[PDB]
């Protein structure tokens, strides 16, 4: 009856036979649609010398595992839990120019799990990409740093990325009082 | 002792305790998390980065109805010690940090009474990003902030209150650079969102 | 797939598969490995310290012979996924680094084919000691 | 030796050695740690960080009732 | 058969009963001689300021372990492995 009981019981029922090392698909043909998103914490550093862009950012994914469904009328109107995402598959989402950094998620944040198989999965991240500087117009310049993101073994066939929405979002930005953000939009490639 | 061990066996048990089920019962009630930050060193304060770091305890309490047992059956022990990484945790963090370090440096143990209070006081070292005021240098008093959030719960899962409106200095060391001036605590939601809670100090 | 994790279980099942174990065969012979470097970037060169770095995909293709399968049996599927992390890995490393760094920096996922061959292409942050020529 | 291997694997099995508790035999027991401090070298004093950089041998002494 | 099932089977055999907490000596009066050297890899940094030394080298270490024998003929004529050294005992320099 309490809801510490028929969680106990969605969870053993779930990862059961679960494998996290298989992608979550029912049909091989299918395809795990991934929506991708950024939210940019803050902009921790410009680096014009070493030329190097430091970014804390949110790492905003959404994707859907056909194993994790259930009904909640059969577990007391649980209709989501939370799981650590290392008990789960996930995409292997890179960040190809990464410079003095790491190339994936490395905190590995619990995961948001649906009733219907939807997963959200939303780490941060601090991440140190290459960019080119430009110092014609310096200190009047306008940088450009591009940030390439994109799963690094399963090719379109197998993972494809959606634009959860046009522009990075910054609702939750810390202003740095150096730099204005004047466009900050993700391009599917 | 043979009877700490036991209830140590006993109340970690896996056939009934789940670290990855929050402890609340009897629907989706709300899990209360008492925040009360202990500041036990202003490090330093880097002008040019406008990064602070301290030193601090964040002293964490709340309820888990899982881990009770009678003192009566347990030669009146009415304390234990857990490892936190084996109980249930509401992952708060610091989440306007820079240098991307939110979670607490060592994980310490829990102090578990018997009438299922946990009370978590682990160390942490922060790197916080604050705004610098340069106006008035080097005569310049700083306003940093420090929020507190929970990476994991909403508002609607575990809800977090400050123990004291005052974060503690019961064992600061004065930093000899900087001087301590106040260090109020504010509980903060978002009218418009209901699952946004938020404690932050400056 | 149900099919898809029932090869991954099958092929990894620490009771056949030992990661350990170089994947000789035909008594005492050698794994031959084929490497191949990608300069993805010249991220610096610090002539004062003498570093060179760079961001490189290192291929790294072998042959394991206890990574085979029928594609019949397996619903026709001719590669699979696997985590580098759970198979033997040829302990390729950059010697001459700097900074006491020697493997890859990510451990992505290595390809293998439905006849045991591999490839593994991790990416690498790698700072390798050069010698300046000042003159 | 076997011997030796014996002993180890009776000492600290899990089953019956929990590390993660207390050696006091009783409730109210405590346990006395003797600390002693060898100084191998004062390696730094940075005044201007102030931070003294030491290489110490900390000696610590207890009795554990359950290693016997 | 093959190379690598037999050295399955010998690590099997090797690790049944093997602790890695105990110095390896068939008796205890025994000493297990560590025969050490040192290979420079390169003197990364001499540090006059702070009167250190920073140098890259290969810690060569050899001692002899009493439960990590076999026969080679029983294993296909293996005559050696390579084993995680965090599988077995290592003198602590
Ligand atoms: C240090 O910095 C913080 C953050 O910038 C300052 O907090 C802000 O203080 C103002 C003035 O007290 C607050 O506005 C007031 O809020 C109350 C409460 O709702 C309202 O009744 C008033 O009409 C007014 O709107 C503001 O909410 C507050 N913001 C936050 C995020 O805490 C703080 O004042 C600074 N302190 C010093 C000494 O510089
Ligand atoms: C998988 O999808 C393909 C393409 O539509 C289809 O031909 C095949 O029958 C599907 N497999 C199953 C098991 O439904
Ligand atoms: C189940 O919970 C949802 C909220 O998560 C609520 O809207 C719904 O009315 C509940 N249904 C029942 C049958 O309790
Ligand atoms: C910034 O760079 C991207 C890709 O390099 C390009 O598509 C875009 O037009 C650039 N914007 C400006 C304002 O230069
Ligand atoms: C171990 O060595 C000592 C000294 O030579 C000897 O007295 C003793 O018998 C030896 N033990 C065994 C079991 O051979
Ligand atoms: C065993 O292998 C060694 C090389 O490691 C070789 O010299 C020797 O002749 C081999 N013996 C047999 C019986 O195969
Ligand atoms: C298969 C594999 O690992 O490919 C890595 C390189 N990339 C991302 C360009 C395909
Ligand atoms: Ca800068
Ligand atoms: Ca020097």
């Amino acid at each position: 009856e309490t809801r510490a009981h028929a969680e106990e019981r969605l969870l053993k029922k779930l990862f059961s036979g679960y494998n996290k090392w298989s992608r979550p698909v029912a049909n091989i043909s299918d395809v795990v649609l991934v929506r991708f998103g950024l939210s940019i914490a803050q902009l921790i550093d410009v680096d014009e010398k070493n030329q190097m862009m430091t970014t804390n950012v949110w790492v905003k994914q959404e994707w859907h595992d056909y194993k994790l469904r259930w009904d909640p009328a059969d577990y007391e109107n649980v209709t989501s839990i939370r799981i650590p995402s290392e008990l789960i598959w996930r995409p292997d989402i890179v960040l190809y120019n990464n410079a003095d950094g790491d190339f994936a998620v490395t905190h590995l944040t619990k995961a948001h799990l649906f009733h219907d198989g939807r997963v959200q999965w939303t780490p941060p991240a601090i991440y140190k990409s290459s960019c080119s500087i430009d110092v014609t117009f310096f200190p009047f310049d306008q940088q450009n740093c591009t940030m390439k993101f994109g799963s690094w073994t399963y090719d379109k066939a197998k993972i494809d990325l959606v634009n959860m929405h046009s522009r990075v979002d910054q609702l939750d930005f810390w202003e740095s009082g150096e730099w204005v953000i004047v466009d900050a939009v993700g391009t599917y490639n | 002792t043979d009877t700490e061990e036991r209830l140590v066996e006993h109340l970690l048990d896996p056939s009934r305790y789940n670290k990855l089920i929050r402890p609340a019962t009897n629907g989706s009630e709300l899990v209360t998390v008492q925040l009360m930050v202990s500041l036990a060193q202003l490090i330093s304060v880097h002008e040019r980065e406008q990064i602070m770091t301290t030193n601090v305890w964040l002293t964490q309490e709340w309820e888990d109805y899982r881990l009770t047992w009678k003192p009566e059956e347990f030669d009146n022990m009415k304390k234990v010690r857990l490892p936190s990484k084996h109980i249930w945790l509401p992952d708060v963090v610091l989440y306007n940090n820079a240098d991307g370090m939110y979670e607490v440096s060592f994980y310490s143990n829990a102090v578990v009474s018997y009438d299922g209070s946990i009370f978590w006081l682990p160390p942490a070292i922060y790197k916080s990003a604050c705004k610098i005021e340069v106006k008035h240098f080097p005569f310049d008093q700083q306003n940093c902030t420090m929020k507190f959030r929970s990476w994991t719960y909403d508002r609607t899962e575990i809800d977090l209150v400050l123990k004291s409106e005052v974060a503690s200095l019961d064992d600061f060391t004065p930093s000899g650079e900087w001087d301590i001036v106040a260090l109020p605590g504010r509980r903060n939601e978002n009218p418009d969102d209901s699952t946004y809670v938020d404690i932050t100090y400056d």
